[PDB]
Protein backbone atom coordinates (compact mmCIF):
# COMPACT_ATOMS: atom_id res chain seq x y z
CA UNK A 1 0.00 0.00 0.00
CA UNK A 2 3.06 2.29 0.29
CA UNK A 3 4.09 1.23 -3.32
CA UNK A 4 0.27 1.86 -4.52
CA UNK A 5 0.43 5.20 -2.90
CA UNK A 6 3.50 6.08 -4.94
CA UNK A 7 1.90 4.54 -8.10
CA UNK A 8 -1.16 6.49 -7.53
CA UNK A 9 -0.04 9.66 -6.16
CA UNK A 10 0.33 11.07 -10.04
CA UNK A 11 -2.90 10.45 -10.83
CA UNK A 12 -3.64 13.34 -8.49
CA UNK A 13 -0.84 15.33 -9.92
CA UNK A 14 1.23 14.31 -6.69
CA UNK A 15 4.53 14.02 -5.89
CA UNK A 16 4.81 11.30 -3.19
CA UNK A 17 6.41 12.38 0.32
CA UNK A 18 10.11 11.55 0.97
CA UNK A 19 9.60 9.17 3.81
CA UNK A 20 6.78 7.01 1.47
CA UNK A 21 9.37 6.55 -1.43
CA UNK A 22 11.76 5.30 1.31
CA UNK A 23 9.57 3.00 2.50
CA UNK A 24 7.90 1.41 -0.27
CA UNK A 25 12.14 1.04 -1.84
CA UNK A 26 12.10 -0.51 1.83
CA UNK A 27 9.17 -2.82 1.38
CA UNK A 28 9.55 -3.84 -1.48
CA UNK A 29 13.08 -5.40 -0.93
CA UNK A 30 11.56 -6.84 2.40
CA UNK A 31 9.29 -8.70 0.36
CA UNK A 32 11.67 -10.73 -1.68
CA UNK A 33 14.51 -11.44 0.96
CA UNK A 34 12.71 -14.47 2.44
CA UNK A 35 12.31 -15.66 -1.32
CA UNK A 36 15.53 -14.53 -2.68
CA UNK A 37 17.57 -16.82 0.28
CA UNK A 38 14.94 -19.66 -0.89
CA UNK A 39 16.22 -19.47 -4.44
CA UNK A 40 20.02 -18.77 -3.49
CA UNK A 41 20.69 -23.09 -3.85
CA UNK A 42 23.90 -24.57 -5.22
CA UNK A 43 23.90 -26.35 -8.31
CA UNK A 44 25.16 -30.08 -8.18
CA UNK A 45 28.24 -31.60 -8.95
CA UNK A 46 28.85 -31.86 -13.04
CA UNK A 47 28.48 -33.97 -15.66
CA UNK A 48 31.85 -35.19 -14.89
CA UNK A 49 33.37 -35.29 -11.65
CA UNK A 50 35.28 -38.49 -9.94
CA UNK A 51 32.53 -40.40 -7.89
CA UNK A 52 35.65 -40.16 -5.21
CA UNK A 53 37.50 -43.37 -3.21
CA UNK A 54 36.42 -41.66 -0.17
CA UNK A 55 32.83 -41.93 -0.64
CA UNK A 56 31.29 -45.72 -0.43
CA UNK A 57 28.00 -47.54 -1.95
CA UNK A 58 29.19 -46.22 -5.79
CA UNK A 59 25.58 -45.81 -6.87
CA UNK A 60 26.13 -44.04 -10.01
CA UNK A 61 29.76 -43.35 -10.69
CA UNK A 62 31.64 -40.31 -11.12
CA UNK A 63 28.78 -37.76 -10.12
CA UNK A 64 25.46 -38.24 -10.67
CA UNK A 65 24.34 -34.39 -12.26
CA UNK A 66 20.68 -35.06 -12.31
CA UNK A 67 19.80 -37.66 -9.59
CA UNK B 1 30.45 -34.32 -1.08
CA UNK B 2 34.16 -35.21 -3.01
CA UNK B 3 36.46 -37.32 -0.98
CA UNK B 4 39.88 -38.08 -2.79
CA UNK B 5 42.11 -40.60 -1.63
CA UNK B 6 45.97 -38.97 -2.07
CA UNK B 7 47.74 -41.19 0.32
CA UNK B 8 51.63 -41.01 0.34
CA UNK B 9 52.29 -43.49 3.98
CA UNK B 10 51.82 -46.65 1.39
CA UNK B 11 54.82 -45.93 -0.88
CA UNK B 12 56.54 -45.30 2.30
CA UNK B 13 55.48 -48.63 3.76
CA UNK B 14 55.63 -50.61 0.41
CA UNK B 15 59.74 -49.24 0.70
CA UNK B 16 59.87 -50.63 4.14
CA UNK B 17 58.23 -53.71 3.50
CA UNK B 18 61.03 -54.31 0.49
CA UNK B 19 63.79 -54.07 2.43
CA UNK B 20 62.41 -56.63 4.64
CA UNK B 21 61.29 -59.23 2.17
CA UNK B 22 65.13 -59.08 0.67
CA UNK B 23 66.87 -59.95 3.73
CA UNK B 24 64.87 -63.16 4.97
CA UNK B 25 66.51 -63.88 8.12
CA UNK B 26 65.45 -67.48 9.99
CA UNK B 27 67.30 -69.59 12.81
CA UNK B 28 70.32 -71.24 12.99
CA UNK B 29 70.99 -72.92 16.30
CA UNK B 30 74.67 -73.32 17.22
CA UNK B 31 75.89 -75.84 19.48
CA UNK B 32 77.02 -74.57 22.75
CA UNK B 33 80.43 -74.27 24.81
CA UNK B 34 80.23 -77.22 25.65
CA UNK B 35 78.65 -79.49 23.24
CA UNK B 36 80.53 -81.40 20.18
CA UNK B 37 80.43 -79.29 17.13
CA UNK B 38 77.84 -81.71 15.33
CA UNK B 39 75.37 -81.55 18.11
CA UNK B 40 73.27 -78.68 15.44
CA UNK B 41 73.31 -80.42 12.19
CA UNK B 42 70.63 -82.67 12.95
CA UNK B 43 67.91 -80.33 14.23
CA UNK B 44 68.69 -77.60 12.11
CA UNK B 45 68.43 -80.23 9.16
CA UNK B 46 64.47 -81.16 10.82
CA UNK B 47 63.37 -76.95 10.72
CA UNK B 48 65.05 -76.28 7.62
CA UNK B 49 62.76 -79.06 6.43
CA UNK B 50 59.54 -78.16 7.52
Amino acid sequence: FHNLACRIAPDYALEATAKIIATAKYGKELLYKQTAISRAKRAPYPSRMPTGSGNSFPNLNEWHYFP
Amino acid sequence: QYRGQFDVVRPVVRKLVSEMRQNPIDVLYRPKDGARPDAADVLMGMYRTD
